[PDB]
């Protein structure tokens, strides 16, 4: 049972670069970097998907 | 060990004594809120060459928030190039064009 | 010590249990160059007083 990808998503190609390590708040965290918008998100929460 | 500021003025001309220099780039920095300590650091004998010819690269760690951590050197573009050997001569690089 | 997220839903009405809150202003911050550690911190029961 292949669960089809939901209605509205941004398909990003995995790179060995888009994941960077930078300081957020009071500690060091692994951070995502959104390719089309160039953002931060230093915690595993809203990314967006 | 460290040379004395008197043995480096009244010693035989022939002698070859070695010094010792500091890098300080991966030095641990101070805290946030803290009572400042007293005393200062001094230096008396500097080179004029400049020193450090055996380089290649330095500081293999990535910075807290910025990209390149100041004085960081990347490997030379030649330490990574195997060129084929000629029939008579024996070693040469790539075309480049 | 810490209250359980089940004892705070199915306990007698009369009981008076105490919680424990954190300040975090004089918390020691991270270093300069360092490999980031994993895992995250959570909070489940906030006051509304203040």
């Amino acid at each position: 049972f292949v669960p089809d990808v939901p209605e509205g998503y941004v398909a990003v190609q995995y790179a060995h670069r888009l994941f960077s390590s930078s300081l957020a708040n009071k500690r060091n965290r692994v951070t995502y970097t959104h390719p089309p918008t160039g953002m931060a998100y230093p915690s595993p929460t809203g990314r967006p998907h | 060990q460290h040379v004395d500021a008197e043995s480096i003025m009244t010693a035989p001309k022939g002698k070859l004594f070695h010094l010792q220099f500091m890098d300080g780039l991966l030095r641990p920095e101070p805290s946030a809120f803290d009572p400042p300590a007293s005393g200062e650091d001094m230096r008396l004998i500097y080179p004029l060459q400049p020193i450090s010819v055996a380089r290649s690269m330095r500081a293999i760690v990535n910075h807290n928030e910025v990209d390149r951590p100041r004085g960081a050197v990347a490997p030379s573009s030649y330490e990574m190039d195997t060129g084929t050997l000629s029939r008579n001569g024996d070693l040469l690089y790539s075309p480049v064009a």
